[PDB]
């Protein structure tokens, strides 16, 4: 089958044909998505060549996900546009 | 006057023949899944209700239909009489498939062991002049045991896993090519290379026999 | 559609009075061959309900199931990213 | 004639025969491999079927 893998979270460099996951190859059209918090491993499991950075979130982007915890009457004190408050 | 009521039926089997289908079909994708190959009676009751077509003679009474207006002249009776015997034509064949697909039990079956299955492909540099010299005593060679040594990480499994895939691309006499991992320990685990021998002839797995007992029976099976 | 004959047998009870005439034997001819033609359907209908043993089949796995969808700010210039590579 | 039915019966027969005769070799060989012998009776059907 053309799969798609997406592997949450490695932690260490792990062999895929023990676990039952064949490596996919540019001869298959299948393809493998592991994510990790080190570029080390990244590159242990043969993806250098393909390798993307998280980056983190942008400035005004960080604001409106600030704005969406807030409760009701909170965010009403610093919601309000034009005028401007300490 | 037997064709308004028989190309009724015709109907309630067409929709039936659909519904068995769907369940034959689904019942052997479940069989697939697991690797099994499609059992050769279900597949020819499949191909039977593919090959069926059961819209052309419904495309035939349509336009009788519009014949129907004066069918009763000998002008129009001349459609009448071929679609009243066509449609018993296809109704038993419909009403018999219907009979068999329902009476499935069995929708696929373990296909024979390959006779070499893949191993891992990484990609190899520099592995071409090597695997020559080693295809060269296999084919060429007098002794019918070779030895491969080297130091660690210089290349002898991965040889072996670029050996035994190249044997799937080429022509060869051999039945079984067996890759068994004795690197486990250096006391011989003797279960698990028979259970991988053993899988690989397609024996089944008596747990229960002792060692020695199955290591004669692995040498009168793999020596035929 | 049960109901259909019923109201057609309805109509001929208002003319049973004297369903001996010719003019109503008109309709109680068609009742009389229609009730058999859903009889026997209906009939048919029992015995085939009545032997049914299974009633549902497992349906085969989803290409992809849904995973949880959180609502996600400033994600689409990096999801870009990764459709880029995939 | 009503060779024009009965032939086209043998076609379904014919193919019906050739995928009950792949069953049954598919199943003697899984016999063969345990190092038995196929059944004396099973050797005689499948040597009807060959010489058909
Ligand atoms: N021609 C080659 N091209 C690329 N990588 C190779 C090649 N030959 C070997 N390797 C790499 O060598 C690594 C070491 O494992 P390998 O199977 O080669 O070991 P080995 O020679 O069997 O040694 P030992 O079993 O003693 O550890 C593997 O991960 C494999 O990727």
């Amino acid at each position: 089958k053309r799969f798609v893998i997406l592997l949450d979270d490695v932690r260490k460099k792990f062999c895929l044909e023990d676990v039952g996951i064949p490596t996919p190859d540019i001869n298959s059209q299948s393809k493998l998505i592991l994510t990790s918090r080190y570029r080390e491993v990244c590159f242990q499991m043969n993806a250098q060549r393909s390798l993307i950075e998280m980056q983190i979130l942008g400035n005004d982007a960080s604001w409106e996900l600030f704005l969406s915890k807030l409760s009701t009457e909170t965010s009403a004190a610093v919601e309000p546009l034009g005028s401007q408050s300490a | 006057l037997h064709l308004k009521s028989n190309w009724s039926d015709l109907d309630k089997a067409k929709k039936l023949l659909l519904a068995v289908e769907t369940t034959v079909r689904a019942r052997v994708t479940a069989e697939v899944d697991k690797l099994n190959i499609c059992d050769p009676q279900v597949q020819v009751w499949l191909r039977r209700v593919e090959e069926l077509q059961l819209d052309a003679i419904d495309e035939d009474y349509s336009q009788l239909r519009k014949y129907s207006c004066l069918g009763q002249c000998t002008i129009h009776a001349h459609r009448r009489a071929s679609i009243g015997r066509r449609v018993l034509e296809a109704l038993d064949e419909a009403n018999k498939l219907i009979e068999e697909g329902r009476r499935f039990k069995k929708f696929g079956f373990k296909p024979l062991p390959k006779i070499v299955d893949p191993l891992p492909q990484i990609k190899t540099f520099g592995l071409e002049t090597m695997l020559s010299q080693l295809y060269d005593l296999f084919e060429k060679g007098d002794s019918n045991i070779i030895g491969v040594w080297g130091q660690g990480g210089v290349g002898k499994t991965t040889l072996l896993h670029v050996f035994n895939n190249d044997l799937e691309k080429k022509a060869h006499d051999y039945q079984v090519v067996i890759f068994i991992e004795v690197s486990n320990s250096e006391a011989l685990n003797t279960v698990e290379i028979q259970q991988t021998i053993s899988e690989r002839l397609n024996l089944p797995w008596n747990d229960a026999e002792p060692i020695a007992k199955r290591a004669r029976f692995l040498i009168k099976a793999l020596g035929r």
